[PDB]
């Protein structure tokens, strides 16, 4: 069966029927948009602030590292300033006191020789 | 995305990123006065990803040129192509490292950085529009290392939008030039996992391998590492530098290569293997499972590749090369992962490297790469167990907490590599 | 008049855009530097004070070398700066690029450009929108213009010439997620989405025109022949398919089942005259399908021929009577069995010196077949074996995606194949 | 910039700092006015407006002698006489009274020349100290330097290059007391000490240059030959430069483990009627060349530093690496797995004219960092325990203010060491 | 460290004393005007240490001249080179001691010493670097003895940072009648024990016993004796007059050389042996001169050297010859000998070479040994002290004086206590 459809200037159309059907009859707003859009650029923020965020307590690390071994250094500077002067102070105070050990024993036998003088004398 | 920032630090860094740009200058067709004179305008279509143009009708390379020690950019400067780099790139200290990774990141590096910085800063604000920065270093050393990942975290910093990309060269006790690598190494890594987007995984220890085995070369030396270096580092950018249907970038190439944004470290391959001095297509397909022909000492056929990019230079068949790569796949299928449909792209380029009519150059995400950071993780044990030399980094300021947690994460990516390698659909 | 609006949307969008206009072009007369020595062609072509004949067209790309090649073009001269829309950075072959970060920034850019094409036009039929399932920018941008054009042009015709990813010639390892992405989110807002296949249209180029290695301008060059035979008759004053809601009446009788399979007949080499009844044979091969798949495993819901050149009216029955006897051709119980037919006389026209023959006669058959579900079932497919081990989606969410879009568009997807197997 | 600052104490200090400062006069082509006809000499010569280049050098000396020979030398203009700090009495042989009564009266102005030399200095690498083990003032005044230098310059690298005693020629019975008391001061407060045994340098003198009783100078010439070999990465540029930090970075595993063990070749008699890289390289594992007696073959290694000079390429220097670590008899530990460092600097060893060492296209000096060196701990420290086991001499130490607690302290800190060289070598 | 300052003390000790200095002038090239008339610059390198430099390019000995008899001193000045000390250097005082410890050390001697300090004090403040003293007297008599070490300890008080250095002369009933010279050596032991830092023994037993039974003089006299006297302090002091490889002091010496503080009394020895103005027809060899040198004879303290062991040993050797062959046979003589060197001192002999020979000797040398074998001379002492103590003999000659009985007993136990040390160490183990 064929069922002639139209025709015009450069065209001609009809259809063509072999057989026909077995049963009859047949069985987002611009703001939402607009939302979901925002939406994403707001998390790609959000991440994107995550990153610097992990990025800049790197940077207070590597201060912080800096820093300690500024203190490590001042500490070794300190802890040899006070061993020197504790051992030059202990080595002068013990040469002192020998030498003037020496002295005194000197001068215990020089009172002796007064002593042996004053018998003499005596007699 | 056009104009990439190129970076070089540190002995490594800077020998060889000189012959980069020695070899590629030649492609180009730029002399080292810096004026142009091949004969393609394919040679010039896209020079402006590396080279910016002086008002002279010259290029300077976009290269910013650092260590912490004088003399390795003066023997640049005095090296073939020290005429070409713009002077004032230059930016080098002069108490130098001391082989130590925490003088490079925290106290000797720390006072060059934004000296570098700067440099940076002025390369970026001449670029249309800036794609991201390649940066070539050691991991072993004290300024390639310890400077340059310190270099990475501070621009990541100020441009946490643009691709980061290293090439990054992997010690080996058979070419050392110091006791603590395994320190330099590891701590790098740690960096590098969490602040890069593509790696390049060059082993010092393929590259001695090759040379002594493949090449037959007694006595490997420098020179002769850096001749597969620098064409790996060719064929790796060919895309980027020579237009093709592709229209490569750095952005692309972390989109379809990283499926997980933890494993970024490449195997770079290359046939075929040459000397200083001194090949059917089929035959540059297989060369790509050859771990003969690998720049990380790794086996290929020891894992799977997740994802694979493969560079064909020469005159040839774009239907013979697209027939052997599906062969190969096919034979090698339990070599792939089931779950990336469609893994491996080939770019032919018409343009091929000097001295060779026909190359091919691999670019492999493979599980297998977890080997090279077991053996790196093994030295590092052997000495830490020990405490060895350990004194000269607490000297800096490092806790050693830094220690652990820098090799139980490379630990945690190696355990990541073999989770996928055991994946299944 | 019947005006229809181009958009052109990717690089694949914008090169195909150029081989379409080139040959519409040849087909009405019109040179490249716009002079033109039926009035219908006006529907495509608006005209200057100058005496030009000026493409009702926008180009979309976000990368400036792809539209370059349209500026500096031999047809430059046709096409007016405020018709070419570029940016500095491309989606990155990433749909949530494409979506979410760009389109945010050049949506209101890109539809202000189209508002002033639409000024110029009388009664506006509505849109035929060209892009990529693969690309970042032909998925994700391509996608949000739909759902914005839904709600600026409300009750506008919406067709899609879709380029389906084929492995052979693609470009990247994401585009089954830039597939099932766009297509989740275009299917409310299109009326009627032809798909072509990559891999079908190199297949053809390779039989049956002897090029074993087809580039991108071989399968343009044979995809506009295609394009021009369905766009034929709004563009000359021919009897079928003369407005753009008729393709909606004529081959889509369920929404969401919108997507027809273009076939089309004679391909004849240029280096080497075929009758109506041969080339109507032709139509039922699969090997001249532009998408991959077999309609034997599908019933038939709508089916249109349209005739070029010289073809006259009792060759055609003839030649339909001879496929009724011998091969079967299911149509759902709900339908007619039949065909509607249209012959537009103007000879179908090829590019001088390209690779196709210029032929007397040819024909191209539009058909609903719930067959075309198997294209949708390979990418399902491909999708659920990256997707399970989540692999690449870091970089859509790094973009400001949600995890759970992934699944929403899979499960609508999947939903979409059943309402095909329902049908069927 | 990268400047060094040398410091030479005592007899043996002063006595070698003349042997190095005019090999380097030579090798940097300076004339003994300091005017000369690479850039890298002014990391040890400053220079005057003049042209004129001045060491960064003090030498000090309790006793006038040593000193008053230079002040009136060759080389008497090659200084300023404000680097040349003398007193009036030396130590007498007695660490006591250069550490603390005589010392103490001299340190405040050498601290002071010390400051004004790192006022001239833009990048102070660190202090180069030379000293003997044995003599009082070597000893004692060292000791007090070191702590003082601490003080001043903090963490600021020092290192020491110490004569170790020998009976052939030592000068004093109580040498082993000043070792011992010396090494416990200063091990806190040097970064890197490289150990020279006169009885090593004696032997070697007799045996490749055929020198029957060598003289000082003829041992100080071939102790500089060694120092010229560690500075001159320093001092000039060659290809491969090794500065201070990287000294002790790579050759100290432990911060008391800090005592590398120098050879040299070739050391070859100038009369005599050329050697290849190898063969230079294989000398330095065989203990006939060591400065220091001992066994490395019943030790482990923990750090090689090979410094080659002259004409010397880098393959043959790798191919010579490379047979050393095939050889089983040379032993690395366990948590070592690169232990090689290598230098290569390019102008030739230069030979005093006149002296008995013979000029040479290409040589070597190795420093490593065995376990064996501790052999030499143990044979200084059994000859302190026979004379302390009598308290022979200690009344000296004792009168000039010390305490015997510091006696058995140094002694304990000795004993620790040893077991340290112990603990490391463990698999 | 260069200067010293030189004290002689009575009879006995300024006639060695002159001798000294007519000796080292000899060596040094100086006549008895002072001047200098020899042919090397080496004579005059270290001439400071014992001579003032003068007017007229004149040299004077740093020497004070100390006697409480007044004859000793015109004998000095009578005697050859006795103008070359300074005239104003010469303390004397009006009668001798009479053999009398307690006279020299308590009364008369007390009475001088002030005298004595002053011309100490502007010697010794005229010196750039002083070193110390030196002193020469005898311990049998009376001011030798007991003024000089009233001396030494007076000098201690005002120099406690000097070296003390003594050459002391020990009595021998051999060579002198007086009784209570055990007295005298016992009562001056002690302040030596007490208040030097180096003391040289010379014994006049041994020095009889040598002029007797090597010199064969049936009869010998200070003369004899004082040649062998002569002959070890040219030797013992050789290296601090002449340059040598080491600048040796006095303080070195002290610190290399003593062990323990109260062990500093030295057995010197020489070889070769001669008699007084004798031409040598022969000199000796280095092996020759090694092996004398430990030889019982060639001892200038009557002990036998195997008989104890030695703390410390340093050799000086004079003349033309290898240094070489010195050493080799140095160590020969040490291996051979090893039983007589005490094991846990190292490295304990150090010897030296000077190219310049005494006057007469072709090649000489010179001992200075730090032996246990020391003990025997104080034994000696001992044993004549006990005899004459336990019967209280002569003590009121002391007594008188104003001493007591108790200052005997005590250096006698102080004698006794240094015997047994030397004991101590000469039997001690390394193990
Ligand atoms: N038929 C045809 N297909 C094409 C053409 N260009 C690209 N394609 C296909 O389109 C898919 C990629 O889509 P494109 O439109 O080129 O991508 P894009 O959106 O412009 O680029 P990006 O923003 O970098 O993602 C792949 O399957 C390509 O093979 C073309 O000219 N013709
Ligand atoms: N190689 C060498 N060793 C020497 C030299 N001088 C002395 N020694 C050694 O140094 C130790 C003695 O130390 P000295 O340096 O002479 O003593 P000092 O530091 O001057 O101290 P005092 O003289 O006690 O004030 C012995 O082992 C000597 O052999 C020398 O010129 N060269
Ligand atoms: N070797 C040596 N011994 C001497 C000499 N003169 C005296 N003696 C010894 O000295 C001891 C006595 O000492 P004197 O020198 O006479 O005593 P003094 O200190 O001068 O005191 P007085 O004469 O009593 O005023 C005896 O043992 C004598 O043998 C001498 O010239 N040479
Ligand atoms: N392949 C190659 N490796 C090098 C080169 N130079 C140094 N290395 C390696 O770099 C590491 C030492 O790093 P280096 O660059 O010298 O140190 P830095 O200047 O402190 O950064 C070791 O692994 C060396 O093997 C080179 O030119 N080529
Ligand atoms: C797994 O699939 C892919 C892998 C890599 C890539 C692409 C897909 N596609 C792209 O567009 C970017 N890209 C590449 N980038 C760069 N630089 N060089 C090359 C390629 C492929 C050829 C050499
Ligand atoms: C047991 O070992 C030693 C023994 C003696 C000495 C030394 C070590 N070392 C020294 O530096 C001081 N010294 C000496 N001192 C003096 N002083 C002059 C006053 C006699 N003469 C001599 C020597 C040795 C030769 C003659
Ligand atoms: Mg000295």
């Amino acid at each position: 069966e064929v069922i002639e459809l139209n025709k015009a200037t450069s065209g001609q159309s009809w259809e063509v029927i072999l057989k026909p059907p077995s049963f009859d009859g047949v069985p987002p707003s611009l703001e939402e948009i607009q939302k979901k859009l925002e939406a994403a650029e707001e998390r790609r923020k959000y991440q994107e602030a995550e990153l610097l965020k992990h990025l800049a307590e790197k940077r207070e690390h590597e201060r912080e590292v800096i820093q300690k071994a500024i203190e490590e250094n001042n500490n070794f500077i300190k802890m040899a300033k006070e061993k020197l002067a504790q051992k030059m102070e202990s080595n002068k105070e013990n040469r002192e006191a020998h030498l003037a050990a020496m002295l005194e024993r000197l001068q215990e036998k020089d009172k002796h020789a007064e002593e042996v003088r004053k018998n003499k004398e005596l007699k | 995305m056009r104009e990439i920032v190129h970076i070089q630090a540190g002995q490594c860094g800077n020998q060889i990123g000189a012959k980069f740009w020695e070899v590629i200058s030649d492609e180009h067709g730029i002399d080292p006065t810096g004026s142009y004179h091949g004969d393609s305008d394919l040679q010039l279509e896209r020079i402006n990803v590396y080279y910016n143009e002086a008002t002279g009708n010259k290029y300077v390379p976009r290269a910013i040129l650092v260590d912490l020690e004088p003399g390795t950019m003066d023997s640049v400067r005095s090296g073939p192509f020290g005429q070409i780099f713009r002077p004032d790139n230059f930016v080098f200290g002069q108490s130098g490292a001391g082989n130590n990774w925490a003088k490079g990141h925290y106290t000797e590096g720390a006072e060059l950085v934004d000296s570098v910085l700067d440099v940076v800063r002025k390369e970026s604000e001449s670029c249309d529009c800036l794609q991201g920065f390649q940066l070539t270093h050691s991991l072993g050393g004290g300024t390639g290392s310890g400077m340059g990942t310190l270099l990475i975290s501070k621009i990541r910093e100020e441009y946490p939008d643009r691709i980061m990309n290293t090439f990054s060269v992997m010690p080996s006790p058979k070419v050392s030039d110091t006791v603590v690598e395994p320190y330099n190494a590891t701590l790098s890594v740690h960096q590098l996992v969490e602040n890069t987007d593509e790696t390049y995984c060059i082993d010092n220890e393929a590259l001695y391998d090759i040379c002594f085995r493949t090449l037959k070369l007694t006595t490997p030396t420098y020179g002769d590492l850096n001749h597969l270096v620098s064409a790996t580092m060719s064929g790796v950018t060919t895309c980027l530098r020579f237009p093709g249907q592709l229209n490569a970038d750095l952005r692309k190439l972390a989109v379809n290569m990283v499926p997980f944004p933890r494993l970024h470290f490449f195997m770079p391959g290359f046939a075929p293997l040459t000397s200083r001095g001194s090949l059917t297509v089929p035959e540059l397909t297989q060369q790509m499972f050859d771990s003969k022909n690998m720049m990380a000492a790794c086996d290929p056929r020891h894992g799977r590749y997740l994802t694979v990019a493969a560079i064909f230079r020469g005159r040839m068949s774009m239907k013979e090369v697209d027939e052997q790569m599906l062969n190969v796949q096919n034979k090698n299928s339990s070599y792939f992962v089931e779950w990336i449909p469609n893994n491996v792209k080939t770019a032919v380029c018409d343009i091929p490297p000097r001295g060779l009519k026909m190359s091919a150059t691999f670019i492999g995400n493979s599980t297998a790469i977890q080997e090279l950071f077991k053996r790196i993780s093994e030295q590092f044990t052997a000495m830490f167990r020990r405490k060895a030399f350990l004194h000269w980094y607490t000297g800096e300021g490092m806790d050693e907490m830094e220690f652990t947690e820098a090799e139980s994460n490379m630990n945690d990516l190696v355990s990541e590599y073999q989770q996928y390698q055991d994946a299944t659909a | 008049m019947r005006e229809c609006i181009s958009i052109h949307v990717g690089q694949a969008g914008v090169q195909i855009g150029n081989a379409c206009w080139e040959l519409y072009c040849l087909e009405h007369g019109i040179q490249p530097d716009g002079q033109m020595p039926d009035d219908s062609f006006n529907t495509f072509f608006s005209e200057t004070g100058a005496g030009k004949h000026v493409p009702r067209a926008v180009f979309v790309d976000l990368e400036p070398t792809v539209i370059d090649e349209v500026r500096t073009g031999t047809y430059r001269q046709l096409f007016h700066p405020e018709q070419l829309i570029t940016g500095k950075e491309d989606a990155a072959n990433n749909y949530a690029r494409g979506h979410y970060t760009i389109g945010k920034e050049i949506i209101d850019l890109v539809l202000d450009r189209i508002r002033k094409l639409a000024d110029q036009c009388t009664g506006l039929q509505g849109f035929l929108v060209f892009h990529s399932f693969g690309g970042g920018t032909g998925s994700g941008f391509t996608s949000l213009l739909m759902e914005r054009l839904s709600v600026d042009y409300g009750k506008k015709s919406k067709l899609e010439f879709s380029i389906y990813p084929a492995p052979q010639v693609s470009t990247a390892v994401v585009e089954p997620y830039n597939s099932i992405l766009t297509t989740h989110t275009t299917l409310e807002h299109s009326d009627c989405a032809f798909m072509v296949d990559n891999e079908a249209i190199y297949d053809i180029c390779r039989r049956n025109l002897d090029i074993e290695r087809p580039t991108y301008t071989n399968l343009n060059r044979l995809i506009s022949q295609i394009v021009s035979s369905i766009t034929a008759s709004l563009r000359f004053d021919g009897a079928l398919n003369v407005d753009l809601t008729e393709f909606q009446t004529n081959l889509v009788p369920y929404p969401r089942i919108h997507f027809p399979l273009a076939t089309y007949a004679p391909v004849i080499s240029a280096e080497k005259q075929l009758s109506v009844a041969e080339i109507t044979n032709a139509c039922f091969e699969p090997a001249n399908q532009m998408v991959k798949c077999d309609p034997r495993h599908g019933k038939y819901m709508a089916c249109c021929l349209l005739y070029r050149g010289d073809v006259v009216p009792k060759d055609v029955n003839a030649a339909i009577a001879t496929i009724k006897t011998k091969r079967s051709i299911q149509f759902v119980d709900w339908c007619p069995t039949g065909f509607k037919v249209g012959i537009n006389y103007q000879p179908p026209t090829v590019v001088p010196g390209g690779d196709l023959a210029k032929v007397q006669r040819a024909v191209c058959m539009l058909s609903n077949t719930t067959a075309i579900a198997e294209a949708w079932a390979r990418l399902d497919h491909k999708f659920d074996l990256m997707y399970a081990k989540r692999a690449f989606v870091h970089w859509y969410v790094g973009e400001g995606m949600e995890e759970g879009e992934f699944s929403e568009a899979r499960e609508d997807m999947a939903a979409l194949e059943k309402d095909y197997e329902e049908v069927g």
